[PDB]
C-alpha cells in the first residue's frame, strides 16, 4: 500500500508505502459487499444440508446476511430448475448474530437468519461455512466460497490490526476497537454495526499473552479480541452488555444528564440497565462499587446504557429496562 | 409540567415552504425529544420524526425524508420543522409532542397544534352578526353569533370569557368559511344583563366583539 | 411498518355501560418483557391525552374506570362505567419499532334518553340587509339522536336552495347534539316574501316542531 | 490518520481514516531525527553518571548514536562551562548494539559513547536504555527515562496485519510475515541490531510461542510471536548479526544450491557462501530445514541460516559468524 | 583468463562530461565486479566504486558519489563510468579492474587504463623527425626519432615491431608535447639494413612511419 | 577510513639482496580470522599486478621469492632474492571496511655496478631546418647511477637556455638509466654558430665524456 495521509491530531502529513488499516465501520457508503463465486455450488450444498436434517443457517457477519438477501431469488430459481421442492427464505438480523452447530460442506422450508424459532433451532442451523476467495475493485467486491473446515473463528481475511503512536486498533468489517496509553494501556472506544458469535483469531491480535477472559471488556464469545488492550481497570467481562442492540457505540464517559459515584453502598454488578425507563423518565443518580471513572457507557438506537457494575443509586431496578 | 408552545396558524401558497416552531419549557437534556405528527382533519396521524434541541439527534420517517426538515435552537430550546414543496395533501394540523427514543416512553405531553392551509386564497377577516329574538319567553333564552366569510380557519368565539355554550363547525361556501355559536342563559338575566360574543381570527389578526341587544 | 387496526371504527354506548375497543398489530409490539402499546383520548379541537401507558398501566391522574390489557398483537381498552365526559375519539399507538404508528381511531358516541330540539328562528340582521346580502338562520339546540332533517317554508313554499347545515360534537355535559341551518339569499330576495318558517321532524314527535316569523 | 493509498499488488485504491504503518527502513533520506529536549538536562545526567563510576554509554538504537554524534560538542561544552574536566567522545557502531548494565537518572576524565569494546571501559560500566520519547524531516524529542528495564521504547514500535500480511515495524526493523497455506515469516530488514526485548504490548500473536522457535531471537528485539516462525528452522542465535545492517529472506544465495539430506551436518554458526579469498561454495545442504533456504545478505555477501551447511566443502575453509 | 578492454583516450572541455567503457570477457555471474580507480600521474590510487554487469549491484565511494555514474549492459557485459562536471583535478588515468565484494578477494585482473585530459586545447598530431649520425663508428650504432608538437598524450613508438630500445617521457612546451625514442643496433647492420620508427598518436588518429637513412 | 602508510617511500636494493616493505594500517584489517590485506606490483605504464593476496598467500603464477606476513595493523612484503625484473612500484591495499584504501606506494630501485654513459650527438633534421625551428639532440644511454649533469658547449660558450631533459625508468634488463637532452632554438640561431659539443660528467670518470660535431 502506497500513498499519503494527513493526521489532524498529530498535525502532520505523511507519504510512503506500508499498511493502511481503514475504519470500515464509520464509512458513509457500503464500501464492501459479499458475493459468491458460484451460487450453484451454494445451492448444491444447501440441498445436501437440508437432506441431512439442517433446516436453516445463521450468518456470522451482517454482510453475509445482506448477501443472502441479494442472492435468495437466484438460489430459489436454481433450486426450482434442479427439480427439488425446497423454498429458501432469509430474514433480518436480531441483535447478536447467534451461532449454529451445523455447517454446509464443499411443503418444505429453509429459514436463513430471521428471529428465533423452535421449529428450526440453532442446533440444526449451519454457521460459519464461508471464507473469502479474492477481491473486486472500484465499492469493492468480496468473493466467498465454502469453507473446507468448520471452526468457531471469524474469517481472518476480513480482520485487521494496527498500533502506532501508542494508539492501538483492532478492526473488522463490523468492529472498530481503539485502545490507548494514558498512564496505562486500556480500551477507550468501540464501535459495532454487528455483534457476532465467533472467536477473534489470535493471529490478528496485539498483546495476546497472559490474558484473562474474565478481564476482557468485550467478551471472547462475542468476537472480543483476547488482548490486554481489551482491559479497563475496575471493569470485568461485559457478558450481559446491551449486545442485543446489534449496532452500538461503547466508550468511557457519562450518559447525558446522569452522574455516577463510587461507593460501597452501591449494588453489585448485574445486567446492563438503560438510563431511560420504559415510560421515558430519566434515572439521574447512579453508582458503582469498585469501578473506575469515567463510566463505561454504550449508546444505541434507543438510548444510553451503562456497564454491568453501574447500578441506580436510589431508584429501584424493577422500573428500569435491562438487557436480558 | 413540560409545557409546549407551537407557532401560529399558517396560510401558504402551493409549492412554497413553511417553517413552524415549538418551544419546550420544563425540559431536560436526556428526555425532550420533540416528535412531529401530521393529521388531516379527522384522519389517522402520521409520524414524521423527532429532534432533540440539546442533542441535535434527529430521526425522520421514510414518508417524510424529502418533505420535512428538522432543526433546533439550544438556547431557545426550540424545534423547527420545514415542509419543502407544499401541496394540497399537506394542508392539515401539525402537532408537536414530547416523546423519547425507540423503545422508550409514550407521548407524555402535547403542544396545541399548528394549522396549515395551502391555497392561493387570501386571508379575509370575518363578519360578525348578533342573533337575538318580541315573541314568547321562558325561564331560559338562547342567543347567537354568526361568523361569516372568513379564510382561513379558524376562529375562536368566547362568551364573556366564562353557562352552557355550543360551538358549531365552520362550513365552506364559495371558498370562505361560515360558522355560528350559541349560548343559553336564563331569561331573567337577559336583556337586563349585558352579554357580548368575542370572535378572534388570528390569521388576519382580527378580534370583533358584538354586544347582544334585542331587535 | 407495524400497522395498528382499531375495532370498531365508531362505537355508540349508553351511560354507565361497558365500552371495549380493540387494537390489532401486524407485528409484535412486545420487547424487553413489556408491551410498547398506549391508549390516548382526544377531545375535539384538543391535543390527545394519555390514558394507558404500556399495555396495562393507568396514567397518573386518570380515572380508574379506564383499563388496558393484551399482549403481542392484540390489545383491548375498557371503559367501565363510561360517563358523559368520555365522548371523544380513542387511538392506540406503538413504539416498538420505527416508524411510530397509530391506529385509525375509534369515535365514541354516548347514548342517552331521546330529547326534543329547542328551535329558534332569526331574521337577517340590520347590518346585513344594508351590505347587499341576507341570511335567515335557524338554531336547533339540545336534541338526541343526531339524525334529523330540517324544512324551510318561505310564504308556504318549501325552500331547498342555498341551505347549509352544520352539526356540533356531542356535548360533554348532557350528551346532546345541535345543528345550525342557514338560508343564504341576496338582500332583495328576502324582501319579496314576508313570512318565514322553520320546521323540524324528529324522533320525538311525528308532528314537526315549528317556529316562524313575519316582517 | 486520514488519507488515501494505492496498493500495487492488490490493484486497488482506498481512502479513509485509521492507522498507517510506514516502512521507515527503506527510506531514501532520513525521515526522522533524534534530538534532546534539554541538552543541559543531559549534561546533568552525564555528570551524575560519571560520579557513580559510569565511564560511558552504549546506544540502544542507531538514531540514538547519530544523535550523540550531532550532540556531543554541546555536551562537552556545557560540561566545560560547568568546569568538570570530562570529555565526551563518540565513535561509530559495531555490529550488534550490545547492551550495558548501568543507566542514567533524570533531574583528564573521559566518557566514551559507542565505538568498539574495551576492557578499560567495559559494558558493566556503560549506560543503556535511559531515553524515552516525549513528543514530536520530522523531529523526535527525547527526555530522560524513569525506570531501568530491558524493553525497547514502546513509543517507537508498531505492528499491523491486513489481507493476511503482517508487519512488525520500528525505526530500524521491518519484519514481514505472510499467509501462504500457513503463517510464517517471509522478509526481514535490519539497519540496526539491538539487544532489548520487543514488548508484547506491540506484538501480534504473542501466545503459545516457544522462544526456541522464534526465528529472530528474543534477545535481539525479536517479537515473541508465531509470526516470528518458519517451519523447519529454530532460533538464529548465531546468525551474521555482527553485520549490523542486513537483509534476511528465503531464497538461494546467488550461484549456490541447497539440498535437504539427513547426512548433512548439524546446525552451527552462520557461514557465508564466499571464502575469504573469494571462492564460491556452490553445494550446500540442511538436515531438517524447509526450502527456500533462510539466507542473509549483508555488506560483504550472502550468508546462510544456521542449519545450512556445506555439502562437500570443509567448514574450516569457510567464513563463519563468531 | 578474464580479459578487460577499456575505451580509448579522451580529450574533454572543462565542465563537460565523459563516459568510458570496460568490456569483460571470461566473466561469470558470481564474480565479475568491475571496480574503477583514478590515478594521477605517479600518485596514489583512489577507489571510486564497482558495478556488476549481470547483477546491477553498484557501490560508490563517498568522494565520488556526486562525480561518477556507473551503468551496465548485460549483453555486452560492459561497465560504463561517467564523470559529471569535469575539472583539471580529473585529468588522470582511470583503471578498470576485476574485483569482488567487500571482504572478498583481491584485484585479480586489470584493463590497460583510459587516459583522460581535461583541457580546451585542440588535438594536434605530432611531427616525426629522424635522427641519424659522417663521423666515427663502432661495433654498434644508435638511431632515434623525435616526436614534437602533439596534444594530447600519448604516442607509441615502435621499432620494426620487434634489439635494445629506450623510450623517453614526453615533456610539455608551449602547450604541446615533445618526446624522443632511441634504439641501438649493430653497425654492421646499418645502413645496410633498413630501420623504420613508427609513431602512433591515437587522439589525432595519425600514424607516421619514418625510414632511417644517413645524412 | 582505514589509512595505509607505506615505508619506506622509496627503496634502493642491490641484485640478489633481500627487500622488505612495511604497511601500517590505522585500523585493524582483520575479520573472520583472516587479514584482508594485499600487495600489488605496478610496472610503469602498466596495470598493477597481484603478488600476495591476503596477508601470506602467494598469487598463482608469482615467483616464490615473494612473501607476505603480518596481522592486524602491521604487514610486511619480502622479496628474496630481488632480481632485475622487480624494478617497479609496490602498493598495499585493504578491503576490510569501506572505502577500499591503498598505500602511498614504494618505488623500488635496483643497485648494480656503476657504468659509463654512451653519449650520442645529433644535428637538427633537414625537415626541421625548413619549418622555422632547430633542435639539437643528445642521447645519454645506459649509465648508472641515475644522478648526472650534462653540459652543452656551442662554439666554446656554455649553453644553459632552452635545455630540456627527460629521464627514463630503470631498465628491467640491465638496471641502467638513460636521458634525453634537447636544445631548442630558432632556425636562424643554429646557423650563426658552427661547432656543437655535448659533455657528460658522471661518477665513472672525473674527466667528462665529450661528443661533438661541425657543419
Ligand atoms: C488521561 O487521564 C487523565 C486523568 O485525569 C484525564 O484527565 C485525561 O483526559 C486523559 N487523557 C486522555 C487522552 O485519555
Ligand atoms: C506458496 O506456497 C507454494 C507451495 O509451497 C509455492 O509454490 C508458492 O511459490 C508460494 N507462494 C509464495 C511464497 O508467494
Amino acid at each position: 500500500d502506497s500513498g499519503c495521509v494527513v493526521s489532524w491530531k498529530n498535525k502532520e502529513l505523511k507519504c510512503g508505502s506500508g499498511i493502511f488499516i481503514t475504519d470500515n465501520v464509520h464509512t458513509w457508503t457500503e464500501q464492501y459487499k459479499f458475493q459468491p463465486e458460484s451460487p450453484s455450488k451454494l445451492a448444491s450444498a444447501i440441498q445436501k444440508a437440508h437432506e441431512e436434517g439442517i433446516c436453516g443457517i445463521r450468518s456470522v457477519t451482517r454482510l453475509e446476511n445482506l448477501m443472502w438477501k441479494q442472492i435468495t431469488p437466484e438460489l430459489n430459481h436454481i433450486l426450482s430448475e434442479n427439480e427439488v421442492k425446497l423454498t429458501i427464505m432469509t430474514g433480518d438480523i436480531k441483535g447478536i448474530m447467534q451461532a449454529g452447530k451445523r455447517s454446509l460442506r464443499p411443503n418444505q422450508t429453509f429459514l436463513i437468519d430471521g428471529p428465533e424459532t423452535a421449529e428450526c433451532p440453532n442446533t440444526n442451523r449451519a454457521w460459519n461455512s464461508l471464507e473469502v476467495e479474492d477481491y473486486g475493485f472500484g465499492t469493492t467486491n468480496i468473493w466467498l466460497k465454502l469453507k473446507e473446515k468448520q471452526d468457531v473463528f471469524c474469517d481472518s481475511k476480513l480482520m485487521s490490526a494496527a498500533i502506532k503512536d501508542n494508539r492501538a486498533v483492532h478492526a473488522d468489517m463490523g468492529y472498530w476497537i481503539e485502545s490507548a496509553l494514558n498512564d496505562t494501556w486500556k480500551i477507550e472506544k468501540a464501535s459495532f454495526i454487528e455483534v457476532k458469535n465467533c472467536h477473534w483469531p489470535k493471529s490478528h491480535t496485539l498483546w495476546s499473552n497472559g490474558v484473562l477472559e474474565s478481564e476482557m471488556i468485550i467478551p471472547k464469545n462475542l468476537a472480543g479480541p483476547v488482548s490486554q488492550h481489551n482491559y479497563r481497570p475496575g471493569y470485568h467481562t461485559q457478558i450481559t452488555g446491551p449486545w442485543h442492540l446489534g449496532k452500538l457505540e461503547m466508550d468511557f464517559d457519562f450518559c447525558d444528564g446522569t452522574t455516577v459515584v463510587v461507593t460501597e453502598d452501591c449494588g453489585n454488578r448485574g445486567p446492563s440497565l438503560r438510563t431511560t425507563t420504559a415510560s421515558g423518565k430519566l434515572i439521574t443518580e447512579w453508582c458503582c462499587r469498585s469501578c473506575t471513572l469515567p463510566p463505561l457507557r454504550y449508546r444505541g438506537e434507543d438510548g444510553c446504557w451503562y456497564g454491568m457494575e453501574i447500578r441506580p443509586l436510589k431508584e429501584k431496578e424493577e422500573n428500569l429496562v435491562n438487557s436480558l | 409540567e413540560v409545557q409546549l408552545q407551537q407557532s401560529g396558524p399558517e396560510l401558504v401558497k402551493p409549492g412554497a415552504s413553511v417553517k413552524m416552531s415549538c418551544k419546550a419549557s420544563g425540559c431536560t437534556l436526556t428526555n425532550c425529544f420533540m416528535h412531529w405528527m401530521k393529521q388531516k382533519p379527522g384522519q389517522d396521524l402520521e409520524w414524521i420524526g423527532y429532534i432533540n434541541p440539546y442533542n441535535d439527534m434527529t430521526k425522520y420517517s421514510e414518508n417524510f425524508k424529502g418533505k420535512a426538515t428538522l432543526t433546533s435552537d439550544k438556547s431557545s430550546s426550540t424545534a423547527f420543522m420545514e415542509l419543502s414543496s407544499l401541496t394540497s395533501e399537506d394542508s392539515a394540523v401539525y402537532y408537536c409532542a414530547r416523546g423519547y427514543l425507540l423503545r422508550t416512553g409514550c407521548f407524555d405531553y402535547w403542544g396545541q397544534g399548528t394549522t396549515l392551509t395551502v391555497s392561493s386564497a387570501k386571508t379575509t377577516p370575518p363578519s360578525v352578526y348578533p342573533l337575538a329574538p318580541g315573541d314568547t319567553t321562558g325561564s331560559s333564552v338562547t342567543l347567537g353569533c354568526l361568523v361569516k366569510g372568513y379564510f382561513p380557519e379558524s376562529v375562536t368565539v368566547t362568551w364573556n370569557s366564562g353557562s352552557s355554550v355550543h360551538t358549531f363547525p365552520a362550513l365552506l361556501q364559495s371558498g370562505l368559511y361560515t360558522m355560528s355559536s350559541s349560548v343559553t342563559v336564563p331569561s331573567s338575566t337577559w336583556p337586563s344583563q349585558t352579554v357580548t360574543c368575542s370572535v378572534a381570527h388570528p390569521a388576519s389578526s382580527t378580534t370583533v366583539d358584538k354586544k347582544l341587544e334585542p331587535s | 411498518n407495524i400497522v395498528l387496526t382499531q375495532s370498531p371504527a365508531s362505537l355508540a354506548v349508553s351511560l354507565g355501560q361497558r365500552a371495549t375497543i380493540s387494537c390489532r398489530a401486524s407485528e409484535s409490539v412486545d420487547s424487553y418483557g413489556y408491551s410498547f402499546m398506549h391508549w390516548y383520548q382526544q377531545k375535539p379541537g384538543q391535543p390527545p391525552k394519555v390514558l394507558i401507558y404500556l399495555a396495562s398501566n393507568l396514567e397518573s391522574g386518570v380515572p380508574a374506570r379506564f383499563s388496558g390489557s393484551g399482549s403481542r398483537t392484540d390489545f383491548t381498552l375498557t371503559i367501565d362505567p363510561v360517563e358523559a365526559d368520555d365522548a371523544a375519539t380513542y387511538y392506540c399507538q406503538q413504539n416498538n419499532e420505527n416508524p411510530l404508528t397509530f391506529g385509525a381511531g375509534t369515535k365514541l358516541e354516548l347514548k342517552r334518553a331521546d330529547a326534543a330540539p329547542t328551535v329558534s328562528i332569526f331574521p337577517p340582521s340590520s347590518e346585513q340587509l344594508t351590505s347587499g346580502g341576507a341570511s335567515v338562520v335557524c338554531f336547533l339546540n339540545n336534541f338526541y339522536p343526531k339524525d334529523i332533517n330540517v324544512k324551510w317554508k318561505i310564504d308556504g313554499s318549501e325552500r331547498q336552495n342555498g341551505v347549509l347545515n352544520s352539526w356540533t360534537d356531542q356535548d360533554s355535559k348532557d350528551s346532546t347534539y345541535s345543528m345550525s341551518s342557514t338560508l343564504t339569499l341576496t338582500k332583495d330576495e328576502y324582501e319579496r316574501h314576508n313570512s318565514y318558517t322553520c320546521e323540524a321532524t324528529h324522533k320525538t314527535s311525528t308532528s314537526p316542531i315549528v317556529k316562524s316569523f313575519n316582517r
